[PDB]
């Protein structure tokens, strides 16, 4: 229904920093949900395994959520009005190479788990070389 | 029990209820171009109201092709409906669209059209002719929904007052006017009402909004005047005075659907009081069987705001925990910025208190009220939604050619979708205003004739497991006519879906 | 059912009904005065709020004062609340809020209205802080946000009562999602017996306009029908420009939506909610409501010293009034925040010991004599203790009042 | 509520009930006769008894042929059962007819296969071969019904027991003896037995009352003697003993119905026990949906006086207050002064005690033991029960080839008369044993194949316009399988009677 589109993906120097983003078009008519009524979650896969729970932002915003390994680091926010999810990340470090996600879930409140997401980007490669 | 289930409820799980509420949009300014009427559709609309009290032949004619165009691309029924002027002691076209009056003031009231449109602070025109002789001096004459009084001094002249102002008010062009005292005698339909609706049977409008309906006789004269060349489309009587709410019962049994005018009512009866008025007359509607919408002040302010304020969405959801069919919006859609994100948020507030309500109360209290012996066809209904709710059925799929049966099983008001599967278009259109309800449109001369009820039935399922209600083992309730009625469907069946 | 009696509703008959819930005002510059304050508790008022984010200890001294003066003058129980300030713009007991909780322990408030409780472990916290001088006052915890909102089910258990912030909470969640959460939460505290007041956004635009909207009434009423004992009005009566008006507002509203509720469905879905085997307690309080409406009583008078017996009727959700008489002042006043009761005094030490329990008894219907609820020929039902049972109502009997 | 129904009944009123319990009598010397058959049909027979305990196949031939030709003279079908003799120790037979004993007699028990028609006072035979070796001195032999009790004191020879009488009772002929011993081994189905299945098998006997159920094992032991000819007919299990109630619950699964033998059951266990064990029985039959029948001290009176005592009549009422589908007479019908006239008093006993139950009691209870979410079919039986008392129909006809779905509308137990339409001679005669059913066959050779199952329909709905139980503007409801499944009815359809 509602379809993410994630760009920014890349290389980057141990130490840098980048800014991936989602842009949102289409609604879940059904349901009456769009962009701005879903939450928005984070997830990362890194090579080999399965794909975890980096970072979620609430509907309007107002609440936000980090796994322990970039708090500090990693900062989501989100134009509704432009219909875009912002991931920027400082300080990056080898071991957040992976390939990331952002998701959408129909509720205001986001989730760490995978299968609670509706919607799906379709993924960018960050690799952090030092 | 509502409290057991109250208690259950859970902000953080998605809801998952397929919606069974209907949405009405005004269409105006913002929203009567074919792309916006796509959008519309597209984000909930089922009923395209078209609101005779402003606008020419010309922008309502617009509409209607507009809207049968979108519809068409988009493959759906939409029903259009047409809500009358109605009589009203009414007055506007202001010079410069506006006046303001102050208290202590005098005013012209002149009952000539020179006046008509060039109405300024001092002169103003009254769309009654019998007002000088109707209203003597010392009473009031109650201006915009009673906000400004004013105090007759004297008949300055044959058709004109001069009248004192006891509140300031800015008057904007065409304001009601509400004579305190009656003896008017207002009649159900104006000259104008009648040329509207026979331009409406003309175009082909599937109901029609009949406005200021007091007595039952007057919902009478409105099927009189649509004539037989419109015996079938359907009448919304419309309450918005205390005549009406006295003599609910006579108009239910007289009109086709109901819809409660909340904000007119409001200025006749306290806020306090319009709130139980409202109970009374949807509870009366859903015992009845026949469609009742809320319509006055919905999601008012997200006209120009892009989110409405928390009390209007609690009133939204107040109206469908009541027993609403429908809810209308009018100008948030018309004249608003956000049209398609105001109807989104009706969706979202539908759902919401429909997954909040026990979904078996209403049936075992309309079930209890019913008299017993029930005659065949009530039971045949009554007892389809009682096999859903028994089997936990996705979906129910009636067979009906007027819709009758699909309503019938409406008021039972079972916990699923139901699917109409008719042979007329007429019926597609009008039962968007009946809860729960989706049809489908079987073109018998495009296709066999379906004697064995057969491909209708396929059609059908078909359609529920497409649109996700059903699937593979699920089971669903077909109620449908037998070889050997007269009429009425009095036959049913529980299939199961097959891969 | 509900669609039975809505269907027979008519908008033209003088409703008659007892106000059952309870109307909650904020004191501010309108309403400080103590003529101002006889002019709210005349005109509804039975909770006196004083909002801790702004004043002067001074200042609400004036404002404790002020009431206890005036209801004294009017012979009333007006009870007084202290709204904590919270760690606002985490910590549950910022430090200014522990010496705001003392002074209010101090001079004898009989409420908390805790601030952004987020877990059961904050209630508490506050109770601690509350000390043994506190620790009958009753703790209100306001639930707004969506931790608070999560955690309602142990919050509830550590807490007296809960006041559902519904503009606090239309901050973090969606509108819809307010109107279910005030729903689960109201209903989640009629089972567990406990108090639950709704707060924000309750007749704002009367704060400066003569009459409300019609949105704002309905979502009055459907608070009211909802389930919640108590509305609580804040801008309204504390800057407004009307506060005598926007308390009968509320007076108007209670009575209409109580009217317009359906009697029994309450009461039935309590009881059937409760395990086969009832303690005797619960069951006295049960079958004392239940008794009530199989006779048709036109009270129920409840001896509880604690009070915890008048709640416990009130979960039931009875038809008509319920007199609580008490010997603890202090009970008077918290019981104003329970739906439909209303406390007579019997001073212990002034009038003799009731050792009896029977001089009690008769103040009580004397009480309701007066005010109207009761008339010579009319039953009662009377609930109390016995000579030797261990500190709880268990004993229950049916009156009817005769002419004295 | 029973007692809201019970203050208000009438002793002055006349009944209108149609019978809905059947009656089974057993064939004997009375009534063997074409005539005297044709006259219990009349009388209101629907299942014929052979007790294969006495006769030769000769006897039972003619039982057989002459109730055939009877029910083909009235038009009807009546079920022929068969009574196996079972593996019951029997007495032999006794010269003169008849033999008296006093205590502190001698009296020779003998096995050798000689004296079994001679008898005396002196020394008579028994049927189990190895008695000798199983009872040891001292070891207690009861005869009749435990009315006699012997004790074995000699040894004797290889073939006879010497015995101290410890009564005072005249014994009657061919009795069976219930020793309490343990060591019995007790079969299934004896030689004699497996040869009595197959007679009836072969002569096409609808039902087997088998008697001395103990195990579910048992049941299916009887099961198997019938071959793939005799997979079609009905087992009854005949619970007479203790461990008959012990295993009630396996043994309704295993059998299609169940035999509750009062007498046969006092033997072993205390009247007031066994009053209730008949309570307990019926009720599990009624929620398996399975036929349950009462058989001994019936009007036992009745075989040789004109009018049954007080108390025998509330025994039969209350077996049908209890929950019973059928009662059956034994004696008194087969050598009895009285047989029309005792079927009269049960058909009479039927119609007062059905007519004093409260209508919808039964349907109440066995709904709420229905787990939720319900089975299609359980559905659509359920329902068209609940239909038929909604509506206050007159008749519910279902269209079932086996009668699966007949006997699963019954034990919803309506009110009013079902009637069934079958394609089955089988069916039609297998049914009589199932509460308020009535057959009616459709012979699809002699007229169409009813594809749309409407000749059927015709067939039925004229049955009940004949029958006195539907008249023109009355409601029927009517359950049948769909043209697009086979297995079991899935559809339902509510119609008024025209004419």
């Amino acid at each position: 229904q509602v379809q993410l589109q994630e760009s920014g993906g890349g290389l980057v120097q141990s130490g840098g920093s980048l800014k991936l983003s989602c842009a949102a078009s289409g609604s879940n008519f059904s349901s009456g949900r769009t962009f701005s009524t879903d939450a928005i979650g984070w997830f990362r896969q890194a090579p080999g395994k399965e794909r975890e729970f980096v970072g979620g932002i609430s509907w309007n915003g107002g609440i936000t959520d980090y796994v322990d390994s970039v708090k500090g680091r990693f900062t989501i926010s989100r134009d509704n009005a432009k219909n875009t999810v912002y991931l920027q990340m400082n300080s990056l470090q080898p071991e957040d190479t992976a390939v990331y996600y952002c998701a959408g879930r129909d509720s205001w409140y986001f989730s760490k788990v995978p299968d609670e997401y509706r919607y799906w980007g379709q993924g960018t490669q960050v690799t952090v070389s030092s | 029990s509502q409290l057991q289930h109250n208690i259950g409820l859970s902000i953080f799980e998605p809801v998952a209820k397929h919606r069974a509420n209907r949405i009405i949009c005004t269409i105006g300014p913002s929203t009567q171009s074919v792309e916006a009427l796509k959008g519309l559709m597209k984000s909930g609309m089922s009923v395209a109201r078209m609101n005779f009290s402003h606008g020419s032949y010309e922008y309502h004619q617009t509409t209607i092709n507009n809207v049968r165009a979108a519809a068409a691309e988009l493959g759906l029924h939409i029903g259009i409906a047409l809500d009358t002027k109605g009589p009203e002691i009414r007055t506007g076209l202001f010079k410069d669209g506006e006046a303001t009056y102050a208290p202590g003031d005098t005013v012209l009231v002149t009952t000539d059209p020179a006046f008509e449109k060039i109405g300024t602070k001092e002169k103003f025109y009254v769309d009654y002719p019998q007002l000088p002789n109707v209203v003597r001096p010392g009473g009031l004459i109650y201006v915009d929904d009673g906000v400004l009084t004013l105090r007759v001094l004297s008949k300055e002249d044959d058709c004109t007052l001069k009248c004192h102002v006891n509140n300031h008010h800015r008057l904007t062009d065409r304001k009601g006017i509400n004579l305190p005292g009656c003896e008017v005698d207002l009649p159900a339909v104006s000259e104008k009402d009648r040329k509207d609706l026979q331009f409406g049977v003309e175009q082909g409008v599937d109901m029609i909004f009949a406005s200021f309906i007091r007595t039952a006789d007057q919902v009478r004269e409105v099927r009189a005047a649509l004539g037989e060349k419109g015996k079938d489309t359907l009448i919304i009587s419309k309450i918005e005075n205390h005549q009406g709410v006295q003599n609910i019962d006579a108009i239910i049994e007289a009109s086709d659907g109901i819809m409660v005018a909340r904000g007119d009512l409001g200025v006749e009866i306290p806020a306090e009081k319009v709130v139980v008025a409202q109970m009374c007359i949807i509870s009366k509607c859903n015992v009845a069987g026949k469609p009742v919408i809320c319509a006055t002040q919905m999601l008012e302010s997200m006209t120009t705001n892009p989110r409405p304020t928390r009390a209007e969405v609690t009133d939204v959801a107040n109206a469908v925990f009541n027993g609403a069919d429908c809810v209308m919006l009018s100008g948030e859609t018309a004249k608003g910025k956000y049209p398609n994100e105001v109807v989104q948020y009706m969706v979202r507030i539908c759902i919401e208190a429909q997954s909040a309500t026990h979904d078996s109360v209403m049936f075992n209290s309309i079930k209890n009220l019913q008299k017993i012996p029930m005659s065949p066809e009530e039971a045949v209904c009554s007892s389809a939604v009682s096999s859903a709710f028994e089997v936990q059925a996705k979906a129910i799929l009636v067979l009906s050619n007027t819709g009758r049966s699909a309503r019938l099983i409406s008021k039972y008001r079972p916990n699923c979708p139901i699917i109409c599967a008719t042979t007329r278009l007429l019926t597609c259109r009008q039962l968007n205003v009946t809860r729960s309800v989706e049809s489908v449109y079987y073109d018998v001369d495009a296709h066999g004739e379906d004697n064995d009820r057969e491909k209708r039935v396929q059609l059908g399922v078909d359609w529920a497991k497409t649109k996700g209600y059903v699937s593979a083992g699920d089971v669903m309730v077909i109620v449908h006519a037998d070889h050997s009625v007269k009429g009425y469907p009095n036959q049913t069946r529980l299939v199961r879906v097959r891969e």
